[PDB]
Formats: structure tokens, C-alpha cells, sequence
């Protein structure tokens, strides 16, 4: 008979604590949750007590037991003689955070058992189920048990140590200078001075109306990321095959035109310079490319770990697009489905300590206003994603919407929410000849 | 300039970093 | 009892397949290693063969037996006995690669129930180890199975993989001359110039108001197909019976006028040409027609799929109009009903390689704006259709709206939005006449 | 008796001529369906032979007996 490994003791220590010493609740509150306890009489105490604690009752020993006896709940417990035996038998000089702590960790190795035994029923009785299916299914499980433990980092700080922190930090950046990039390097010098580099560990969304050059974009910023690191760079196109993604990266890297590399006609000069580039990326080989449809985010974040397990570390992530993106158990309601995602995308962000860029895209109503250019509020449907990101960029481009711009050739990449920084419209020249997008020469304002 | 900078930075880092700092 | 997960069937099918079918030992190891078997005398038994192909030598019967014998092992294996009881029941129709398949998910399921029980047991024995060293434990016996798996088909592949894919299809365009065509020849040169035909995996979308010409220029497009190919095209024609298209088909093909097929006072040199015509194409013999009505993506799909199987292939597909298409499971809502269409669709052209054109709709207040030319916008309550088509053509006559146009005779195809390349307007010459588009001859700017 | 109207005979030729020759399972998937047949047994064959079909494999006897042990 195997025995799960229970802690009585330490659970009667922590309730004798709080009926003798009702300040250190706090201190039990977050530690312990009233599912951690094994005995059912112990979590309907707890709970109890709870309740009591957060109406302003006291918890001593006459009054828990007494509105136990009202509900009609004392006989399940263990009656009056119970739980002054509990009371009595904990001494007042005891360390209930230690108790509260034995406590939490069995919950999470019972939970783990749980889980374990599940994937081995699963596993014996398919029901159909593919191997594929039980995989994520197992990774799932293990992760679910990993986030119920990671939800402890999260809490209120010193503030003089927040200002010690502080201060540091505008020293250090200010010590270091790096040219004024402290993250991954954007490939472009306004950029980079207005972003500080791609800072890692953070969620970054772009965001433009259809053919503003969102893809265009994100592949500029994926090359010259490659370019200018060592880390591998991986991008995961649910909205192209592979093999248009690397002739838009030909045409961008030997800045030849796209319509000839799409038609072959090419002459020996271009043909030249595409060798180049093939020469130059296979030195390097540090990208990877996954054109698969219909991708879920287990397996966006599984594939994501894979590789920064193979390589130790990664420069950059994209995804494009995230609205191609789906979670199966909650396809009824699309916001659900949507902040899912963006959580899932924040915590993969946080675990791989790498910038993450998702593309996402933006409602006709943004078209039924006299000014187009992009706001915070047309990112409707998405709150989620709002809040969670790190870093959101808007793309405009004038001239699609006028042909008499005189910005023809020229996209702002709009900064509408910077966690570590200042917003604003930074101006880029566009050519849509060679697929790129390159620093403004002209006059800035 | 930049020395004077950093030797003010290393100042008030003495006078009220302590523990962590950097 | 919880019998690990095995098939004794089919590790003997496999067995027996190579003794008596040496070229399919490729299929066999690209599928299965030794460790996936779960008897000891199959992992012997695929060891002993993987050593004698290596060595250069056959792996029938008596080969393996008489290297067996020399070794001793021919006892452990289960004798000549065992081997001939191999050779004897798998027939020669095998197919040895399902057989592998199957035996790699039994043994990828046995490995994970194995994690599992190892992971349960572990957390029931500390031993000394803190919960957080248990699940870096779960977390890596896990991965190790997962980690890259066989999915390299469904995985992120190499820069150089993704590049030689590229650069062979780049040669595989450039090997053929078809002068800038490389999709389905849409039988219009300014066209085909425009969007290098109709690509392969690719959603397109025809879109006018009514009377403009939708289902012409669709049958249209179908004719070209069918005389410039030699794969079969299949319609979908939910409007019109396959009667009336085929009366549409002839009058566009033999230049005969319409109001003269349909009240039936034509001639001999039209008889003729009819019978001409009949004779073309029953001497290619590669159109199929549907006339159903509130088809289903689904049976759209199982009957396309039904076709590629029975004639080798599909060189096109299309279905007039989506408006009158049906989701059961979702007419509360149209425009989800709209979305779901337009995802199967796309769905549908990736898998079967073909191009799909799609009539659809356009809204009223289209007619009210001082240009009716439609534009992107005008395909309202239909955004997911704009947002998941490959390709975008509107139809637009002058003539329909003025009574006074100067391009009488002339319609114009509208590239809303060419996923890669240009856009602009194409000018063809409209004979309603004979029910037919032809090539503009007029002067081009 | 008032008896059921049915016929096991050919459901079993049926059956077995799709497990000897695949290339016919169109020629039946015209004519019936899962929920045409009589019995359970056949029409949890049937419903299995269909899966298999439509995910690209053969219906060979070993095959389909292993995946519907599979299945349980
Ligand atoms: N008998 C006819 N003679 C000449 N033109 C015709 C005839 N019938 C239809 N048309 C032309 O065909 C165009 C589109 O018709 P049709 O394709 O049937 O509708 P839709 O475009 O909505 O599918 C109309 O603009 C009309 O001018
Ligand atoms: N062959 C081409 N010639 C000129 N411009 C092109 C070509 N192909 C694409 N573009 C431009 O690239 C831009 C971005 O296209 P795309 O990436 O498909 O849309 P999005 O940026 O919304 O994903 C479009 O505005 C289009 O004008
Ligand atoms: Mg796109
Ligand atoms: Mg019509």
C-alpha cells in the first residue's frame, strides 16, 4: 500500500498556531490554501477559519468550534473535544511558517503522483488517443504543477531596496554604453535608441493593418538580428510556406528585386550576390524556420525550449500570427482563447528569458476614422494581449492609404505601450523593391 | 565628463548602496 | 493485469516481410530501430539483419539463418523453426511500412507509461530531495522522451534544409520555360503577367456585384484550365444546374450566341461547331461538374479528395458561390459561418496542392458610393474571408452601371490584394454575345 | 418469429473483401454507411476501416485488428 506522504503534524501545529496567535495568519494565508490539507476535516477547518478571518472575527478555539456547530459542521470535523485537543496539544513557542511550508511542498509532490498515475492509465487504456496527444498531454500536466509552484515569485518589494535596485540600474546602463542598446540589437540605429535594444524576457507585439509590410518587418528585424548575434533565431509562420519566407530574405539580404528572384530572371550579378548570401547563412546557420499550420502554443513552446536546449539560448523569437493560433478547449469563446494565448506567450517569454515578437493584426473600424494611424484602443478583442505585452509597435505607411503622400516610400513603426521607455512615431524608409525596410536619412521631427 | 561621472556614481553607491547594490 | 503496451503481430509482420523482401529494409529502419521492439529475440533478430546489410550480404532466409548459426545465437532467436514460421505467415502483399509505424507509437506509449511509473515512484521516495528536485526530474524524464522525437516533417527545420528546399524550387521554376507562369495558365497573358497564375495551395477569391459576371469569368477561367492541362477540374456549382453550365460552356467555347442556343435556332456551321466542340472534349475527358446545392466544406472536401484518388490528381477547383455554401453548426452567426468556410477552404487547397477560386458576394452599399469599383472594405461582414485569401479579384463592368460608358465590351480585374506581387487593374474585352472573356487588343498604358 | 430484417452474410463478404482488396472500400462507401449495418461488431469494424482509410493507411487484417486492440 503505497502512502502518500502526509505531514499531520505539521497541519495540527499550524492550526494550534493560529488559535493561539491569530497575527501570524498572514503568514500561514501565503503559504498554505485550504486544498493542501490531506484530511477533509482539516481544509473544511481551514476554510473556516478563513471565512472568520476575513469577516474580522477572532479565531480562538470557543468561536471556530461554536460556528462549526452552527452550520452543523462540527461532527464532521471531529467535535468541541477535537479541536480543543488541537489547540491544547500545539505549543505556543512553535514556528508555523516551517509547519505551513512542509504543508504546501506535499500538496505539490501529492499533485505530482496525481499526475503520474493519470499518464500511466492514460497510456494503458488509449481510447483512442494518439502518442502525439499523450505527449502534450503529459507536458501539460507537468507544466500546470510548474506554474501552481511559480506563483510565489510575484509579492510587494522594500522600497528602499527598490531604490537601491533603481539606482544601480540607471548607473550601470549609464556605465555600460553599448551605444545605447542594452537588449537584442533592432538593426536599426533610432530604433535602438528609443528602444534600447529587444529587452529580453519580454513580450513584443506588432500590429498594423493589412500590406503595411508587418511580415516585411518582422523579417528585417529576424535578419538583422542573425546578423549582428550568435544565438540561434527561430521563426514560426503559421501564414506562409518556408520557402517564400527565405526568397523574401534573398531579396531583402542581396537587395535584388523580388519580382525577378519569383519570375528567375536574374542575371549573373544577382545570381552572384544570392550565392553571397547563401555563403554568408551558411556560415552562420543560426535560424530556423517552422512554416507549420494550425500551431497550438504547447507546440510553439515546446519546440521553442527544444532549441534553446540544443543551442543554450536564443536571440529572438517570431511568431506571425498570432490571430492563426488556436486552444482547442476554448474555441466557443475567441477572447478566452486569446488571453490563453497571450499567457501562454507571457510565461514562455518569462521561462526562456528570450524577446518574443508576435504579430497580431487590427479591426476595420481602425479604416472608419479620418486618421488612420494606429491606437492603443484598436487592439479590441485582445485586453489580454494589451496588458501582457511588454513592447507594442504599430506599422503606418501613408502612401498605401494616398498615392499623392509625400511620404511615399517612408513607414512609421508607432511605439503605442513601452514598459522601459518613452513612446512615439519613429519614420523608416521602405523599399518595397527589395523587400526591406532601412534607417530614415531624411529630416526628423 | 565621463570619469567625474562615474566617480560620482561610485560615491552614491558608497553612501547608500549596501547589501545587493550590484 | 497492466500489460505494457505491445503487438507481437506486428513485429513478426515485419520480420517476415524482410526475410522475404530485402529492398524494403529502408522502410523498415527508417521507421523502427532494435530498442523498439519489446521481445528480446526481434531486437536479436534486427541486429543480426541491420549487421548483415551493413556487411554487404542478403538478409533472406538462409543468409540470416546461416549467420545466425555461426555466431550460436540461433537458439536465443527461437530457431530455424521460429524463422520459417516468420517467412510463412506474412504474405508478400505487406506493407511493412505501417507495420513499422505502428510498432515505433507501442513502443513511444511504453516508454511513457515507464516515465511515468519512474516519476510516481520517485516522488513516493524523496529520498532527501526537495520537491523542486523531483519535478527538474518529471520535468526531464519527460522531455527526454519528447525531446525532437520523429516529427522532423512537422518540425522547425535547418537554415540549410529550408534553403536547398528554396533553391530547388527555385531551379525546378527556371527548368521548364512557360514564360512567367507558374501555376494554372489563366489563359490571359496581362493576368498570368501579373499573378504568375494561379499558384498551387493558395485561397483566391473572384468578388462583383450581381450581373457582373462572376460565374462567366469562373467557367471562363475552367475552359482554359481544361484545354491548357491535363489534370481533371472539378466545379462546384451550387447556383446553376450542370445543364445550364454546360450550354454556358459550349456558347463560350464555340463563340455561338447565346440567345440562339438557348431558344435552339442555330445552324449547320453551329452543329457543327458543336459537335466540334463535343468532340474536344471527349477526346480530353477531364471536366467534372457538381450541381448540388448547400454543400458542406466537409462533403466539398471529401468529394475533391474522392476525385484526386480516382483520376491521379486535381489541376483546379471551383465553387460558385460561398454564399451558398452551409455550416450547420453555426448558421446563428454569419460571420463565423464565413470564417469556418473560408478556413476549410484554405485548408482544402494546402492539402490537395490545387488552386481554388471561390465566388463570393459583395454588400449593397457598395452601389451607393460615387465609384463603384469595389475596393477591400466592400467585402463587409466577410473579414476573415479578405483575411485568410491568398489572392483577391474583383470584376468590374462600366457599362452595367453607365449607360453611356466609353468601355462598353470591356471589364476590368481589380487585384485587391496579390499576396506576392504587385496589384493593379487588368483590362479584358467582355463578348456577352458568346458568353466570353478574351484578351483586351486594345491600346495598354 | 417477428424477426429483425437482416442478413449477415453479406455484411461478412463485405468485410472481408474490403480486407482483401483496398481498392474497393469506395465502391462501398457509396452504396452504405457505419450505421447501416445490423450489428454492433460489424458496425464498429466499419466505423474503425473508415478511420483508417481517411488517415492514409491499409486496412489489412493485422493492422486493423492491432488498432482496434489499441483502442480496447
Ligand atoms: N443571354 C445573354 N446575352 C448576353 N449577355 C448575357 C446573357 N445572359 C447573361 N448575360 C450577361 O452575363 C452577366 C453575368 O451573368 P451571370 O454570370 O449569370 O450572373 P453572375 O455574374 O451574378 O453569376 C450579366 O452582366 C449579363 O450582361
Ligand atoms: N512583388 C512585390 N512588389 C512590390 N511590393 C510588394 C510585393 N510583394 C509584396 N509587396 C508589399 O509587401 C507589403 C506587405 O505584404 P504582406 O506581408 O503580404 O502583408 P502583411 O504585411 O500585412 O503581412 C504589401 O504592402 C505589399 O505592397
Ligand atoms: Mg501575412
Ligand atoms: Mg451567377
Amino acid at each position: 500500500l503505497k502512502v502518500p506522504p502526509h505531514s499531520i503534524e505539521a497541519e495540527q501545529s499550524v492550526l494550534g498556531g493560529l488559535m493561539l496567535d491569530n497575527e501570524r495568519w498572514d503568514d500561514v494565508a501565503e503559504r498554505v490554501v485550504a486544498d493542501d490539507f490531506y484530511t477533509r476535516p482539516h481544509r473544511h477547518i481551514f476554510t473556516e477559519m478563513a471565512r472568520l478571518q476575513e469577516s474580522g472575527s477572532p479565531i480562538d478555539l470557543i468561536t471556530l468550534a461554536e460556528s462549526l456547530e452552527r452550520q452543523g459542521q462540527l461532527d464532521s470535523v471531529g467535535g468541541f473535544a477535537y479541536l480543543a485537543e488541537l489547540s491544547k496539544n500545539t505549543p505556543s513557542a512553535a514556528n508555523i511558517s516551517a509547519y505551513a511550508d512542509i504543508v504546501r511542498e506535499r500538496a505539490v509532490v501529492r499533485e505530482m503522483i496525481s499526475v503520474a498515475n493519470e499518464i500511466a492509465e492514460a497510456g494503458f487504456d488509449p481510447q483512442g488517443r494518439t502518442s502525439e496527444d499523450l505527449l502534450d498531454l503529459a507536458e501539460s500536466r507537468v507544466f500546470k504543477i510548474a506554474e501552481s509552484r511559480a506563483n510565489k515569485d510575484e509579492g510587494p518589494k522594500n522600497i528602499a531596496d527598490v531604490l537601491d535596485a533603481t539606482v544601480a540600474r540607471i548607473e550601470q546602463l549609464f556605465q555600460q554604453p553599448h551605444d545605447g542598446v542594452t537588449g537584442v540589437n533592432t538593426g536599426y540605429d533610432d530604433l535602438n535608441k528609443k528602444t534600447a535594444g529587444l529587452q529580453p524576457s519580454d513580450l513584443i507585439i506588432v500590429a498594423a493593418r493589412p500590406s503595411m509590410g508587418k511580415t516585411t518587418f518582422a523579417m528585417n528585424l529576424v535578419e538583422n538580428a542573425a546578423m549582428l548575434q550568435d544565438k540561434p533565431v527561430l521563426i514560426f509562420s503559421l501564414e506562409m510556406p518556408s520557402e517564400q519566407i527565405m526568397m523574401r530574405s534573398l531579396a531583402s539580404l542581396s537587395r535584388v528585386d523580388q519580382t525577378k528572384i519569383r519570375t528567375g530572371q536574374l542575371d549573373d550579378e544577382d545570381w552572384a550576390r544570392i550565392s553571397g548570401t547563401m555563403g554568408i547563412l551558411l556560415e552562420k546557420r543560426n535560424i530556423y524556420i517552422d512554416d507549420s499550420s494550425g500551431l497550438t502554443p504547447t507546440e510553439v513552446r515546446s519546440r521553442a525550449r527544444r532549441i534553446a536546449r540544443e543551442h543554450g539560448g536564443i536571440g529572438l523569437i517570431m511568431i506571425d500570427y498570432l490571430q492563426l493560433m488556436r486552444v482547442p478547449a476554448l474555441s466557443d469563446n475567441r477572447t478566452l482563447e486569446i488571453a490563453e494565448i497571450s499567457r501562454s506567450l507571457k510565461a514562455l517569454a518569462k521561462e526562456l528569458n528570450v524577446p518574443v515578437v508576435a504579430l497580431s493584426q487590427l479591426n476595420r473600424s481602425l479604416e472608419q476614422r479620418a486618421d488612420k494611424r494606429p491606437v492603443n484602443s484598436d487592439l479590441r478583442e485582445s485586453g489580454s494581449i494589451e496588458q501582457d505585452a511588454d513592447l507594442i509597435m504599430f506599422i503606418y505607411r501613408d502612401e498605401v492609404y494616398h498615392e499623392n503622400s509625400d511620404l511615399k516610400g517612408i513607414a512609421e513603426i508607432i511605439i503605442g505601450k513601452q514598459r522601459n521607455g518613452p513612446i512615439g512615431t519613429v519614420r523608416l524608409t521602405f523599399n518595397g523593391q527589395w523587400s526591406r525596410f532601412d534607417n530614415y536619412a531624411g529630416p526628423q521631427y | 565628463n565621463r570619469a567625474q561621472a562615474l566617480a560620482k556614481i561610485a560615491e552614491i553607491k558608497a553612501k547608500f548602496g549596501l547589501k545587493g547594490a550590484s
